[PDB]
């Protein structure tokens, strides 16, 4: 997390962490109560909000579902929706965290390999984590929005 | 295997070394197109200045026949 | 430690000393004189293309480990952890930091050969701040990261061909993601 | 005298987060749209204009 | 490289005086303007990827550059374009986010511009190139962000040029 | 035919502004059923929401002035943005456009509107082919239109149209009510700020009450904004102190807090027995669908 | 062309070429007309190959042209008959080369990039240039489909 | 109270009558068991929540300890098969303002199956204003 | 390392001697294999990136190995068993080739036991991947290669596992 | 390596689930605990020569090890040991700002007891250190921050012994 | 091994310290808690012999482990496997008695898991045995009675795990 990356930062220079990295800290752990409730929010609304996540995202790739698409049947859309539950949980874990690191270590490092050997256009992908962003952003207070807009877009870029 | 001249002045920003320094400090030196990028970006990261680089081996364009 | 000889190619108009750098890089890349591991010197044109200073001791070093000799001795009888070792022993002076410099060196092993992990570990970062551009690369006695020092002490501390086992297969992680 | 005959099948195996399972439903809950068979043969296309030039 | 507060602190240092009414001025403007640099940046790593893809498309695909015979052709080529349009994207983010063209001078155009001439690349692609970036990252950051990161890509385009 | 998509970009290139943009608006009409369905995701739109929302954002009116601009390429920013995009981003710009007017957005047609001759000809001929060579007429339709610096035309300008009756309620006939759900169709909140007294009392849906007359008129001034009410029926009944409870149930064809064209809309008035209106409160009732839900 | 990478290899070596190398090149010398038949015949029957193989990769993948694919629009499609097109050309290139350099270095190195930055579905071209393989098997003959196998196989394990 | 059936006029149906019960008795986790997993609570002055765990949430930090007190209600069907349930009460509980003088109006969108889909907490207010 | 030709060729030369009729016979049937070997050596070469997806596909894939908790799971060592089975097939494929298995314990078996241990990878569960590979390749190699497949890649499980 | 708030998360995901009450609750009581977190790391690196001189001072000075022949002696070895406790002091505070002490045992314990072997470091000595380190920094920080402090150096202690 | 009144009577000696409040709340807490772990030490090995049955039946039964080729195929295999699940309930009757996992440290998980190992036996299937053990113990001596014994349990599947 924030706590795990300032501890890193400082360790490569060999040195305490700077009184900017304590502050942050601070800052972080004084207002983890907003961060926390709306991880709380984006878990309750789990099963919608892959539900639209992927209703969205096949009506806007319809190719990936079509005939030759990597998830043609109801069982491979099902896979899908199975992913897409694990990256909505990164976003989770990220959003506690505060930070994207654990994000990287778990849904990012090696993502290219993994939907190289799959065939699934990580493209679609990131689309799907983009619906993610819009309809989430639309279920929750607007700066909170941005709150966990911020991890949506980091994985949409580590999607792209 | 189309190799570039590269002449470069690289200062010393952070420690004052006692030796003597022009062998590294302002060095015109071989370097592959391959690993010419790797070069280049870590000579900008390290504060040097390309002064002057060119294709001294190769021909410009050549769509096959690069080794 | 306090008892070698650091090999910095001042100026290339004195000869005796630049083939004394020449056979020393020879020495600390391959670990031996290579006078029984080759039928000529084949790296005559790398010794007459520093002799004339159109590259530096970093591109001999480099020229020395992108070689099929290197590959020989060093590549083809070793796995590829062991070439990681082996490699990060010869150029940067000390074995591998981490199990991400482990990773990412097998990446390059796996995708793009021994020629790409040379020139990598080469041009690095390290490379450059620890031998500069005139250095002959040296043994190294690195006290951090943890473990970084007594895997280079194992490492440099067997003759060559010693034994076949492997002084840092991968550092065992404390907390396992996932 | 209710008897209870042990059928062949081992008990199934409890679903868990990992397996897909528990979200197939959900994909039959989606019923996501899917595409027609596009009718082009490629035969009539004449590759001079045909491929974009812009 | 320098930034805002490093270039306004080597300007006060050069004749070597205290920041006066001026400096701080500058430093006031660009801690007002650091709120939209940071956004920006935001975006523009969102879509980095997508605004070169566009980009290339809208300037470099089904042109003279990317048929045979084009500096642009063969796959070799076209990734290392592609390469060269995601840096210069990056480094003009990073040029955002410190208000200096610093790092644009000694990160991207010092030894550039020969490297192109000794490679043969067209300069005056490349330029369209970059301006194509210029208008996908407006389209995306807004005029307000969109005005400045131009600015740093036609500094890009007028070192290279 | 192999010249089937030139020969119909040809035939689209001479109609008219008018004529280009009922075409394409029908086309879209024909999409799915007649025409190539949309997927929306295969082109970048991320770079597109910025003048989407500005179009939603911006009044109906010059909403038809700036679309229509672009449909003659005039030189505005929007022109110029939509010009700088790919033929993608364009074509799915114009979807989204689309996708709007249908759930009502933006601001529609011109009501009971015909295609010309020559366009409903060229839509026949996109009816006709293939998606492949469908989807390549429209692309290449729409690639020429907006603002590019050089050397393009337009013969005619396509100009905007220049351009309200009682609301009849069921069961209900009360003079105030008709006039408060009249003024607000015709955008009459000036009227209505006289209309009811100082108290202040109105309910928007899914919020708390607000007071004040001041808040009143900038929920008026901000929220409101060229709805169109259809109020289908109503009881009165006399509440407290002579107090006139009044719940009166319709639909709104307009976007309205996250409200559809058709949308079971309710309102329950306490109007002052001698003065008018005390209270109101506006409540979307619900169904089998739900958008505007935010969970907690 | 075999007769440069032996020549790479002996000056990497810094020898003259071993026996084995001119074994090499004396085999690739003495049968070069069935390398020149082989070209001759693919550039004579290109125009129907790639059709038919692109049809035939169709028929696999449909999706790719379905409303929403990359090559969906008679333009998106044409340019992948002349992608097609490119690519059997390199493959005649090589024939008559003997290795695999100038299809490793016209369109095998940095194709991924190319394609990520477009959008295709790589693994997509991978099974249209197997469709090229059997086309051109099935037009040329017995003996040759081996050789001509081996550059098909190469070039799709590569952009695999 | 509590422990006898809620009496209610115009509603009989076993599950809008555990409902009452159960929020009576407060066993807010033993409530839920009667919602939908898609279905969502439509709370005073707040747009609806949605998410199973949401609704246990707005249960345990908002249904806090309260008492309600419903007097009639109708019934209905409603499209997709649902069942739409009006009932009117009188909530004797401070409950979002208007401490025992407030029409509490429910309006449970009952699922086919028998699970509530949707149910809206309408806090119908008296001439008493100040809310 | 050492391959048959190499065999009988060291073989002979530390005792010193010319070729033997042993020496013959056996270089008669590595001959005979010939053109078998190079040619399974090719088909694999072609999808050879299937022969792995297939592999994961059947046995790995879809089960508690790459579910939470198992070793496969996150993309990073997703990544790193598909590269570790990329290796598994390019040395088995260097054996074959060559006809012997120094290769495989020059290259793989040394430490490999060792180094997953470290990691506390699922020897068992790698076994049934190469197990799976074997398959996947007889299918596409025919039997008499798939044999030889099956054979050497047995070598390699026996040494790993 | 692993801290307070992503441990909660670690363990949640190795079973794949999301982040129920029970990780609520330990990621509030982190957040809780943050503050004196905070406070003892700024005050312990504002003070951090200081300590490791008075817990040298209290440990190993007038000792065998300082006199000629000991490992204190040859004053680059002073230094050493004087590196060696900052090292441990300041990885102490890093594990006391996480909450966890997995970078002890990642970045501090890994190889450090052959380390001192082959060094021929007296590891009792070093024990005592770093409980006078300890010792020195609780009565500095207050006594819940040299509790945690206390508690990770004694797990780097447990790790040497 | 030690119960929880020998466990905290070490650690009150490890600190030199008598009994304070805590200790006496933990030991009335232990002795609480006698009654339910006699009881359900007397429920359990009532029905020790039984209850592996049916643990086993809706474990492993009709699966791939009982089937040749499977680890559990063969009379000493599934006898050692009723055995090991009977020593895994015996042991951890064991340590619901003493109320301490102490006992399965030392005696259960100390060279189990690399036993298994070594012996190729499915370790996963081992962790679903034990997880049916835990329900179906569960369901004869209760639910809280049901809870201890399951803790204790899921520590032997943890260091299984
Ligand atoms: C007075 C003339 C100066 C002075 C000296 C001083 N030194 C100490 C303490 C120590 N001095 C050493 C030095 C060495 N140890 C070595 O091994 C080597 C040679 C290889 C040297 C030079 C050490 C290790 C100590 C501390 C440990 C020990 O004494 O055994 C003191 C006392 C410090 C204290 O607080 O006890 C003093 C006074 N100090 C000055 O200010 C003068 C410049
Ligand atoms: C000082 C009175 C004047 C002055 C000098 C100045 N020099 C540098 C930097 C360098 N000087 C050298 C020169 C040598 N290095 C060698 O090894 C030898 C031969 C044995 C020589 C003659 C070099 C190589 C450098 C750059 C590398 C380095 O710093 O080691 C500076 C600093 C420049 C900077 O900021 O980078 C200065 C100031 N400048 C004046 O104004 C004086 C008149
Ligand atoms: C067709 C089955 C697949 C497909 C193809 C496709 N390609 C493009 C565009 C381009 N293709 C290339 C490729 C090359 N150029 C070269 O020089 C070489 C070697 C000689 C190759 C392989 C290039 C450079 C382009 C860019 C356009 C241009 O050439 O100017 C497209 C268009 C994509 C778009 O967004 O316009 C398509 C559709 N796409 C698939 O999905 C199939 C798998
Ligand atoms: C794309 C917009 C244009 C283009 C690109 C192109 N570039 C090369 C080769 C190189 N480009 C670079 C670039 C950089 N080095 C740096 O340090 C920086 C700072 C970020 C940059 C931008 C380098 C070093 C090279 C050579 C090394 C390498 O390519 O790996 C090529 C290839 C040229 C050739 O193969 O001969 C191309 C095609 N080409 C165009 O036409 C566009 C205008
Ligand atoms: C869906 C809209 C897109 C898509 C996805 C897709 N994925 C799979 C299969 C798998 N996905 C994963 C990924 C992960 N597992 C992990 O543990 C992690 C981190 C937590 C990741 C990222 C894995 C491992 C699989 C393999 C099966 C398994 O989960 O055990 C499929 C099905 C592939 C198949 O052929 O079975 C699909 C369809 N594909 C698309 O085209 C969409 C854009
Ligand atoms: C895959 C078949 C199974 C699996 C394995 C797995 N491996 C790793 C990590 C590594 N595996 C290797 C492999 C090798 N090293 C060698 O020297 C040789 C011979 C060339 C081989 C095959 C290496 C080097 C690593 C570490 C470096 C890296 O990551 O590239 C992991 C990840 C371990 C971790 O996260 O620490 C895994 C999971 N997992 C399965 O499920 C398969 C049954
Ligand atoms: C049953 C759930 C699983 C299973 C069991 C199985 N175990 C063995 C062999 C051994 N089991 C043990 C374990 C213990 N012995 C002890 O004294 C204790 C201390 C508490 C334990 C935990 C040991 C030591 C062995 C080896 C010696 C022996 O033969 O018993 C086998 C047979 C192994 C073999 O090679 O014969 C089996 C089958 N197998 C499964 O598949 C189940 C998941
Ligand atoms: C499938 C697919 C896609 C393509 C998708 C496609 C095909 C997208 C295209 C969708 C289309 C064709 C949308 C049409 C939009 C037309 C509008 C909004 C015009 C309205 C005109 C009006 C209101 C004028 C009214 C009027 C006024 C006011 C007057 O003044 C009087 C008259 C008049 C009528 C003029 C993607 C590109 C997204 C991805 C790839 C891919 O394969």
């Amino acid at each position: 997390s924030i706590v795990t990356k300032s501890i890193v930062n400082a360790d490569a220079e060999a040195r305490y962490l700077s009184p900017g990295e304590l502050d942050r800290i601070k800052a972080f752990v004084t207002g983890g109560a907003a961060r926390l409730r709306i991880a709380e929010t984006l878990t309750g609304s789990r099963e919608t909000i892959v539900k639209q996540a992927g209703d969205r995202l096949f009506q806007k790739r319809p190719d990936i579902v079509s005939p030759g698409g990597n998830a043609y049947g109801e069982e491979m859309t099902a896979t899908c929706l199975r992913d897409m539950d694990y990256y909505l949980r990164l976003v989770t874990y990220g959003v506690v965290s505060g930070d994207v690191t654990p994000i990287e270590e778990i849904g990012l490092v090696g993502v290219r390999e993994m939907y190289r050997s799959l065939g699934t256009p990580i493209e679609a992908v990131a689309q799907s984590v983009r619906e993610m962003k819009e309809v989430a952003s639309g279920l929750m207070s607007s700066d909170d929005a941005a709150e966990a807009s911020a991890y949506f877009d980091f994985v949409i870029g580590k999607m792209s | 295997m189309r190799m570039f001249r590269i002449t470069a002045c690289v200062p010393s920003q952070t420690r004052i070394r006692t030796q003597r320094e022009l062998q590294n400090t302002y060095f015109t030196k071989l370097v592959p197109y391959d690993n010419w990028f790797r070069e280049q970006q870590r000579i900008m990261k390290m504060g040097g200045k390309i002064v002057k680089v060119e294709l001294a081996t190769g021909r410009p364009g050549t769509n096959a026949g690069l080794a | 430690r306090q008892q070698t000889k650091v090999f910095k190619l001042v100026s290339t108009y004195d000869k005796v000393a630049v083939k004394n750098a020449i056979r020393a890089a020879y020495r600390q890349v391959f670990e031996r004189d290579l006078e029984p591991y080759i039928i000529n010197s084949e790296f005559t044109a790398l010794e007459s293309k520093l002799s004339n200073n159109e590259i530096n001791v970093k591109e001999f070093i480099e020229g020395l480990g992108t070689s099929e000799l290197y590959m020989k001795e060093f590549y083809a009888p070793y796995p590829n952890t062991k070439v990681i070792e082996m490699g990060t022993k010869h150029f940067l002076g000390r074995a591998p930091l981490n199990q991400k410099e482990i990773q990412q060196y097998n990446q390059i092993l796996a995708s793009q050969g021994l020629k790409a992990f040379i020139g990598a570990m080469v041009n690095g970062m390290e490379y450059l701040q620890t031998f500069g551009e005139d250095t002959v690369p040296y043994r190294r006695f690195p006290t951090l990261p943890a473990a970084n020092f007594p895997n280079t002490e194992r490492l440099y501390n067997k003759l060559t061909k010693q034994d076949k086992e492997l002084v840092v297969p991968s550092f065992t992680p404390v907390v396992k993601v996932g | 005298w209710q008897n209870e005959v042990r059928r062949f099948i081992p008990q199934e195996k409890k679903l868990t987060a990992g397996n897909p399972m528990n979200f197939l439903g959900m994909a039959r809950s989606i019923n996501p749209a899917a595409n027609t068979i596009p009718k082009v043969s490629a035969q009539n296309i004449n590759i001079e204009a045909s491929v974009p030039r812009r | 490289m320098q930034d805002a507060i490093t270039a306004v602190i080597n300007s006060a240092d050069v004749q070597g005086k205290y920041l006066d009414g001026a400096a701080m001025d500058k430093l006031k403007s660009y801690f007002a303007s650091g709120e939209l640099r940071v956004r920006a940046a935001s975006v523009i790593s969102a879509n980095a990827a997508t605004i070169v893809k566009e980009a290339v498309a809208k300037s470099l695909l089904y042109s003279d550059v990317t048929r045979p015979g084009g500096n642009m052709y063969t796959t070799r080529r076209y990734a290392a374009c592609i390469r060269d349009l995601d840096y210069y994207l990056r480094y003009a983010t990073y040029a955002m986010l410190a208000g200096d063209a610093s790092i644009l001078d000694e990160r991207v155009l010092n030894g550039l511009k020969e490297t192109y001439n000794s490679l043969g690349v067209p300069i005056s692609s490349t330029v369209q190139a970059i301006q194509a970036i210029k208008e996908v990252t407006a389209s995306l950051v807004g005029a307000d962000a969109g005005k400045e990161m131009g600015v740093y890509l036609d500094y890009i385009c007028s070192g290279l040029s | 035919a192999a010249d089937v998509v030139p020969a119909t970009i040809a035939r689209f290139s001479q109609l008219n502004a008018e004529d280009q943009l009922a075409l394409i608006w029908f086309a879209y009409l024909e999409m799915g059923k007649t025409l190539t369905i949309a997927a929306p995701g295969a082109a970048s739109m991320q770079l597109a929401e910025n003048a989407l929302k500005e179009i939603q954002a911006m009044g109906p009116l010059q909403q038809t002035q700036a679309m229509c601009d672009l449909a003659n390429r005039a030189d505005t920013p929007l022109c110029r943005t939509y010009a700088s995009w790919s033929p993608n981003i364009k074509l799915g710009f114009w979807y989204r456009l689309g996708e709007l007017m249908e759930q009502g957005f933006v601001a529609p047609i011109p009501a009971g509107y015909q295609l010309s001759a020559n366009a409903n000809a060229v839509l026949a001929t996109i009816q006709g082919l293939e998606s492949g060579q469908q989807i390549t007429v429209l692309r290449n339709a729409v690639v020429d239109m907006g603002f590019t610096a050089g050397k393009d035309g337009k013969r005619i300008a396509e100009p905007v149209v220049p351009p309200r009756t009682k609301v009849s309620i069921e069961g209900v006939t009360n003079a105030t009510v008709l006039n408060y759900m009249d003024n607000l169709n015709a955008n009459d909140f000036d009227t209505l700020i006289e209309l009811f007294t100082s108290d202040g009392a109105l309910q928007p849906p899914f919020q708390r009450p607000i007071v004040g007359k001041e808040n009143v008129l900038r929920f008026f001034r901000e929220e409101c904004q060229n709805l169109k009410l259809i109020p289908e029926r109503g009881v009165t009944e006399p509440a407290e102190d002579g107090f006139t409870q009044i719940k009166v149930t319709g639909k709104v064809q307009t976007p309205w807090f996250g409200g559809n064209v058709g949308m079971n809309i309710a309102w329950r008035f306490l109007l002052n027995p001698e003065g008018k209106i005390f209270f109101v409160a506006i409540d979307l009732l619900a169904s089998p669908k739900e958008l505007l839900n935010f969970a907690r």
